[PDB]
DNA sequence: GGATGTATATATCTGACACGTGCCTGGAGACTAGGGAGTAATCCCCTTGGCGGTTAAAACGCGGGGGACAGCGCGTACGTGCGTTTAAGCGGTTGCTAGAGCTGTCTACGACCAATTGAGCGGCCTCGGCACCGGGATTCTCC
DNA sequence: GGAGAATCCCGGTGCCGAGGCCGCTCAATTGGTCGTAGACAGCTCTAGCAACCGCTTAAACGCACGTACGCGCTGTCCCCCGCGTTTTAACCGCCAAGGGGATTACTCCCTAGTCTCCAGGCACGTGTCAGATATATACATCC
């Protein structure tokens, strides 16, 4: 049959996910994180659905530019894969870890 | 009772942003045309802002202004970029922009 | 009861968009998006110009602490222009 | 006063991790990514929500509002334009 | 009559450690460090207070100001510390 | 009546006189209550004392009976919340950790 | 007077001791122009906010608290020059 | 005599022992007047001016070089390049 | 095993640290008046919870190829040492200049009151933008 | 190079709900007045910043030699991607209930403002040792 070279379809979603700009993660699951991680600072606390979705808005810019900075540190160690060394780099020379 | 922003020339209003001024605790007490340039500036950083949004909604053969032609706009221009360096504009997504080591060759 | 009055920069945002594009929109997310970065701003400047006051033991802000807030705020060319822009709109309000 | 949610960093699937990596840029991707990712994107909820559930007990109030997250972040250098303020 | 904090830092330390000095420099640190603390304690307590649409700045303030600044344990024991000494005062 | 001082009815060594003063001279709000500078005072001297008390073990640690700057670098960046407090803190002659 | 090249006052040993406090082993040749330009630029924008604030104040001489506050209101808090 | 290359890099740790500045004063400060040459003519410096740009700017770059050191290590070498110091600048965000 | 940088102990000794004086400015005590804040009541909206369907996405397993990783060789560039050259640092001097403090004046800002017009909310419409479809065109992989 | 094929884009179609225009009301802005303190101008004066100079010596510079490391090539293998199938849960549209956040009205108490009075902190002046620099040395690291 017809089978695409690897790394076709990885360049064919980049340009698709880089032209769009909904949000990526599913709500339902993201909604009961946020209140799972709430329930020890607080019980019985209730959201806005707009704090919810402020939430998702910062929580996916937050990743999108983390993984920016993970592929510039790949590309430096000479390879196309990322691997949890990278996350820790970028994180620890921006000052977080 | 003619208005200050039509003597300074101005279309945003000099009046509230003098109330703003003296209600935000800044300083004891608030010069008379430190409105009125506080009112030129951000109404200057508006139209540029917007002139350069409008152009971005014009070549995606659009007639109205959506978030993603303001992070366009901002995201495309050296200063404004700098300007807001750390500002998240919601649904404004990304700029393309793929790295040339992940190209064929 | 009755609801409270809001207030935003909408009317003027539109004012000066009828400016520049005249046959140009927006949406509601757009103008919420400017109404922020408005705020945004003036927050700022108002806040560096207040510290400029308090480092020169003055009581008042005035249009020298505004002008030299923009220059410390402002990147490259946008200084320039602000501050001819405040500068053009103040000597019209005093001759005035 | 409810249930007790648990075991819902899981439900951060690996397809929505593909795609926040795809609009990162990113080409291939190793298979021990999922776990650092949501171990991060943990932290990072941790902090932000520490921070408005401190501004909504402050305002004396049950329910978080979208102006408390504002703050929250404003506060951590990350601004967000378009949910008032 | 530059007004410093010098006199009750030495006064802390002498509490701290009673054998033990400090420099101009490093008292000049402690002052600086004592200045920004207070510059940012207050700024984040006047936040809080335009947010809720007060005018006045209480005690309140200033502990839910030092719960968002301080990190982990320092700010549990300031809290306490802040207590015990508005506790002490009122009631004397 | 005999004029006690603020600081030594809520026992502190700070000066919540001159507290309350830059309290109401700093352009923060309208009004400031009367147990603000009382509860920033006694914060003010918690963290003083636990910065001093760990520039001290550090000044012992090198036989030395006087605090300089080195001292406070040491103690401030060993400590993991002193150290998450002043991230973005430069110390004057405090040099970097070995 | 007019003033030259005086980056080059930059040295070699001294960029290689700045990296030996950083923990630094071995160095390419092609770093001490790096540092050069990067230090020129970490200058060039704290002295400008300096010159600012000196001007607000219609001061001639750029004192201490000038630097402080011109590097405070970039992030970078330095403490021991506040008095 | 000659010791082996690497062990003479001792001046790592005399280095991270002590705390005096490692520039040299005339010529920082001749650079520093040079640079605000371009801003305003015939300016002054008080000396503590001078001073708290040199302790900043050397804290600066040592910070600088820990993070350039990472990314060297990161790619599996000892030396440090000018590739390392442009990608710890642009995660940092100065680039 | 010999070389060599490294921390340790002792003698010097001084300039910075800790302590003692006058005073004057800022903090405390007492009283007064008004507005900010807390309390109680009311109400409606928007948050939570549930059900049902439906369908698109997630999960899983298999095959395969391509990228990460290890090993080896090589040549270049960096380090190390040594001899020479330079300019920084230190201790003085001088001059003069600009920042600081004081005094007097007066203009610009806050406060209060009355008038009124601009702006926000509630309606009322209508077309840019989107889902769906068809056709043509485009990159992509195998021969 | 052709050539078949998933994949993407443009044109055209309905179709809607959000954007754009308008009336009414009231609260925020404007104009006028008066009082007073902050700011500005002028003068003095002294500390500290710039400039010069002479000398010492330590640090920078330049050159040569050797070797350790960065880089490139090759081979292996494992582990990520692509795809087809099945299973699951997100999402959308309802509805029902209630709690909590916003609003309104009233009371009252706490904070600002004023003035008086005193005491504590801050410059100035004074006496002493903690830590730096030297001289010598045993030792731990290195080749």
């Amino acid at each position: 049959p017809h089978r695409y070279r690897p790394g076709t379809v990885a360049l064919r979603e980049i340009r698709r996910y880089q032209k769009s700009t909904e949000l990526l993660i599913r709500k339902l699951p993201f909604q009961r994180l946020v209140r799972e991680i709430a329930q020890d600072f607080k019980t019985d606390l209730r959201f806005q659905s707009s704090a919810v979705m402020a939430l998702q808005e910062a929580s996916e810019a937050y990743l999108v530019a983390l993984f920016e900075d993970t592929n510039l540190a790949a590309i430096h160690a000479k390879r196309v894969t990322i691997m949890p060394k990278d996350i820790q780099l970028a994180r620890r020379i921006r000052g977080e870890r | 009772a003619k208005t200050r922003s039509s003597r300074a020339g101005l279309q945003f209003p000099v009046g509230r942003v003098h109330r703003l001024l003296r209600k935000g605790n800044y300083a004891e007490r608030v010069g008379a045309g430190a409105p009125v340039y506080l009112a030129a500036v951000l109404e200057y950083l508006t139209a540029e802002i917007l002139e350069l949004a409008g152009n971005a909604a014009r070549d995606n053969k659009k007639t109205r202004i959506i978030p993603r032609h303001l992070q366009l706009a901002v995201r495309n221009d050296e200063e404004l970029n700098k300007l807001l360096g750390r500002v998240t504009i919601a649904q404004g997504g990304v700029l393309p922009n793929i790295q040339s080591v992940l190209l064929p060759k | 009861r009755r609801k409270t009055r809001k207030e935003s920069y909408a009317i003027y945002v539109y004012k000066v968009l009828k400016q520049v594009h005249p046959d140009t929109g927006i949406s509601c997310k757009a103008m919420s998006i400017m109404n922020s970065f408005v705020n945004d701003v003036f927050e700022r400047i108002a806040g560096e110009a207040s510290r400029l006051a308090h480092y020169n033991k003055r009581s008042t802000i005035t249009s020298r602490e505004i002008q030299t807030a923009v220059r410390l705020l402002l990147p490259g060319e946008l200084a320039k222009h602000a501050v001819s822009e405040g500068t053009k709109a103040v000597t019209k309000y005093t001759s005035a | 006063h409810r249930k007790v949610l648990r075991d819902n960093i899981q439900g951060i699937t690996k397809p929505a991790i593909r795609r926040l990596a795809r609009r990162g840029g990113v080409k291939r991707i190793s298979g021990l990514i999922y776990e650092e990712t949501r171990g991060v994107l943990k932290v990072f909820l941790e902090n932000v929500i520490r921070d408005a559930v401190t501004y909504t007990e402050h305002a004396k109030r049950k329910t978080v509002t979208a102006m408390d997250v504002v703050y929250a972040l404003k506060r951590q250098g990350r601004t967000l334009y378009g949910f008032g303020g």
